[PDB]
Order: C-alpha cells, then sequence, then structure tokens
C-alpha cells in the first residue's frame, strides 16, 4: 500500500539544526508532491510547505521560508526537511504527506493531501539526563471529603522520562492518585503525587513517597510532615 | 487567508455531529477534511467537499457552499471523537491552509464537575531559590478543561505549564499545572490563585505566602 517511513525521534539543544526524513513506498515517489506539516503539542496543523520530487521544485510557507530546507533524493525515494536554528518553540511532531488528491479543474489547480506519515517528534530542550528534586506537599484537607486530608510530593525537573512513584513502600495504595507528568519548555519533566489519608492519623502515621528515576539512578524516599 | 472553525463540537452518540469551516468564498475552492485522533496522524475522511474516501462510513459527509463548508458526522460513535481539520488551497498566497480545528466530545457518560487542589511552594524549595505552585484537577468529565492563573487579581501566563487530561481508573480525568516564581515574585505578591474553567463553571482555589 501507499506509505511514508518517517525517521525517529529527536532530542535537540537549542540552536542545532534537525533533518528528518521521508521515505515513499508502494508508489512512484516522483509522481506526487510531498508536502510537511508540523504540529505544535496540543496546537493545530500548520503547513510548511511542499516539494515536487521530480523537478525537486518547492514552495515555502511565509512563516518557514529562509530557516528551513526542503530537499529530495529520488535515487532512493526520500525526501528531507532540515530545520536550523532550532529554538524551544520547535518542538513539534513534523508531519509529510503526499499530495495524492489531484486537482479536478485548471481552476483550482492543486494537489492536496491524502497519505500521511505518522510523523517525526523533534523536541528542542537544554535538558540533559537529569535526576529530580523531591519537595513535599504538606497535607491540607480544603478539596478532600470531611474528615480526611491530602499531602504529596514534587518530583521536579528531571529527563528522560519515567519516574515511578509509591508511598511507604508499597503499604499505602488506597487514595494514591500520581499526576501523569508535565513536559516544559526547558524540556524538563515534573511530576506530583497525592495521597489522602485520615486527618486523625497525621500524627500517628508516618507518609513517604518513595520516588525513583532509574534513568538518572536516583532514589528519594521523601518524608512528608503535617509542618 | 484563513479557515474559521469552532473549537468545540459536543454530541451525545447516535446524534448528528456538525462542523463547520468559514471563509471567505470557500464555495470556490475545493475542501478536504482530516480526522487526527490522539495517537493518530491525520487521516481524509472527507475530499472534494463531498466526496467519500475509500474505507471511510457513508456517516461522514461534507458540503460546500457560500461562505461555510460543513462536515456532517451521522449517528456519531465513540470512535468518532477526534480533532477535525478543513483544508484548503489559497492561490493569492501560493499557501495550503488548515483550519485551526475542531475537537468533537462524544459524551459517554454524565458531566462531573472538576475536584482542583492547589499546594504552595514548600520551605524546602524556597531555600532551593525556587517557587512552585501545584495545582492538580481530578474527576472530570468530559476531559477537556482550561486553566488561568492569577496573582493579586492579575492574569499571570508566564512560567504556566498543563497537561493534557488523562483518564484515571474510575474513568473520569485528572490533569495537573504547574506555575513557577521566583521566590521573590512569590513573596512580594499577596497571593496567586489556580482558575480551572470547565463546561462553562470555574473552581478557584488561592494560597499566599505564609
Amino acid at each position: 500500500q501507499v506509505q511514508l517511513v518517517q525517521s525517529g525521534a529527536e532530542v535537540k539543544k537549542p540552536g542545532a539544526s534537525v533533518k528528518v526524513s521521508c521515505k515513499a513506498s508502494g508508489y512512484t515517489f516522483t509522481d506526487y508532491h510531498i508536502n510537511w506539516v508540523r504540529q505544535a503539542p496540543g496546537q493545530g496543523l500548520e503547513w510548511m510547505g511542499w516539494i515536487h520530487p521530480n523537478s525537486g521544485d518547492t514552495n515555502y510557507a511565509q512563516k518557514f521560508q529562509g530557516w528551513v530546507t526542503m530537499t529530495r533524493d529520488t535515487a532512493i525515494s526520500t525526501a528531507y526537511m532540515e530545520v536550523n536554528g532550532l529554538k524551544s518553540d520547535d518542538t513539534a511532531v513534523y508531519y509529510c504527506a503526499r499530495a495524492g488528491l489531484h486537482p479536478t479543474t485548471t481552476e483550482y489547480y492543486y494537489y492536496g493531501m491524502d497519505v500521511w506519515g505518522q510523523g517525526t517528534t523533534v523536541t528542542v530542550s537544554s535538558a540533559s539526563f537529569k535526576g529530580p528534586s523531591v519537595f513535599p506537599l504538606a497535607p491540607s484537607s480544603k478539596s478532600t471529603s470531611g474528615g480526611t486530608a491530602a499531602l504529596g510530593c514534587l518530583v521536579k525537573d528531571y529527563f528522560p522520562e519515567p519516574v515511578t512513584v509509591s508511598w511507604n513502600s508499597g503499604a499505602l495504595t488506597s487514595g494514591v492518585h500520581t499526576f501523569p507528568a508535565v513536559l516544559q519548555s526547558s524540556g524538563l519533566y515534573s511530576l506530583s503525587s497525592v495521597v489522602t489519608v485520615p486527618s486523625s492519623s497525621l500524627g500517628t502515621q508516618t507518609y513517604i513517597c518513595n520516588v525513583n528515576h532509574k534513568p538518572s539512578n536516583t532514589k528519594v524516599d521523601k518524608k512528608v510532615e503535617p509542618k | 487567508s484563513v479557515l474559521t472553525q469552532p473549537p468545540s463540537v459536543s454530541v451525545a452518540p447516535g446524534q448528528t455531529a456538525r462542523i463547520t469551516c468559514g471563509g471567505n468564498d470557500i464555495g470556490r475552492k475545493s475542501v478536504h477534511w482530516n480526522q487526527q485522533k490522539p495517537g493518530q496522524a491525520p487521516v481524509l475522511v472527507v475530499c472534494y467537499d463531498s466526496d467519500r474516501p475509500s474505507g471511510i462510513p457513508e456517516r461522514f459527509s461534507g458540503s460546500n457552499s457560500g461562505n461555510t463548508a460543513t462536515l456532517t458526522i451521522s449517528r456519531v460513535e465513540a470512535g468518532d471523537e477526534a480533532d477535525y481539520y478543513c483544508q484548503v488551497w489559497d492561490s493569492s498566497s501560493d499557501h495550503v491552509i488548515f483550519g485551526g480545528g475542531t475537537k468533537l466530545t462524544v459524551l459517554g457518560q454524565p458531566k462531573a464537575n472538576p475536584t482542583v487542589t492547589l499546594f504552595p511552594p514548600s520551605s524546602e524549595e524556597l531555600q532551593a531559590n525556587k517557587a512552585t505552585l501545584v495545582c492538580l484537577i481530578s474527576d472530570f468529565y468530559p476531559g477537556a478543561v482550561t486553566v488561568a492563573w492569577k496573582a493579586d487579581s492579575s492574569p499571570v501566563k508566564a512560567g504556566v505549564e498543563t497537561t493534557t487530561p488523562s483518564k484515571q481508573s474510575n474513568n473520569k480525568y485528572a490533569a495537573s499545572s504547574y506555575l513557577s516564581l521566583t521566590p521573590e515574585q512569590w513573596k512580594s505578591h499577596r497571593s496567586y490563585s489556580c482558575q480551572v474553567t470547565h463546561e462553562g463553571s470555574t473552581v478557584e482555589k488561592t494560597v499566599a505566602p505564609t
């Protein structure tokens, strides 16, 4: 079938360049335009331009002309998108797409996109492999049911995923809520884990979050006191 | 040239969803429609205003005339929940233009209001010359939410990072939002607030230094 096979995920430091590839299969490469579209996390589709593999002709979008370069290698049926001077706002999924929707009239002489690649993730960050800092989220009962309190642990600024959190070495599982990590402009991750416990137990029972970040070989057992 | 789409449309299963794509003289252009699900690449569901591509159910129908193109999805199923994009070529600029995208929500359970928990920066973090406010949001449906931060009754958008909603074990949604401050910023204002808007209602929590 008609497929576009895109290269793998990339982590780039600011200022670097990145060149992602888009290899065609299941059809003749020089028969259709290749369009490029990028999508920042949680945003919409953003057309970057197209290249015709037969002639090499390009049409750069206004927002991207001058700092991206579309090329192609017909010998190996591959198109390339190079992005230069990478900034944090260049973090996105970069799609290629075949322009298989031929025009129906000479009035609207446009070849539209039919088959899309799976996308190439590019994350621009000053991030290196980094263990997290763990801070306590001291108990409060303002948003929990009557007679219960919520306390937690802030696991801040780590890379890469994942971070696992347990409570009291696994003895405490009921009422534990570990929220999925946020990915920040720095390219570092942060997550929080909170457990809802009886208010009376705050004087009696000790609460420890067991944070494990294997990629940096960091472990923290943070005791969370009522303060 | 700009294509205007409503940011969101919500329907119950079996109902008919209608997604509009507004543009001047868009009836003269040929509109294609893309469907994108999370963990999906854009897929063609309508081509050439109204044509149905291969494999797409006949429930997916498009129309185009005047200043508005419309994607119509009859007998909506839960699998139709996705972001939909209209696309057009603008000859005067030689640009391919996508609409802003419409998130189609298929309402599979009653609305549930969010629970908001807000933690102030810890004293230990302040001693490390940092300050992070943690806003935790849970138990809401549908899984669409917008967070806004304020300080002394004034909007704050620098340093805000919000996750997208994620399903919980009880099949409701959860999310979190972080506000990174300096120790002086945290200590100089009255208070900061996390404002969570969900389905036209807002829940706001506020914390203050010491």
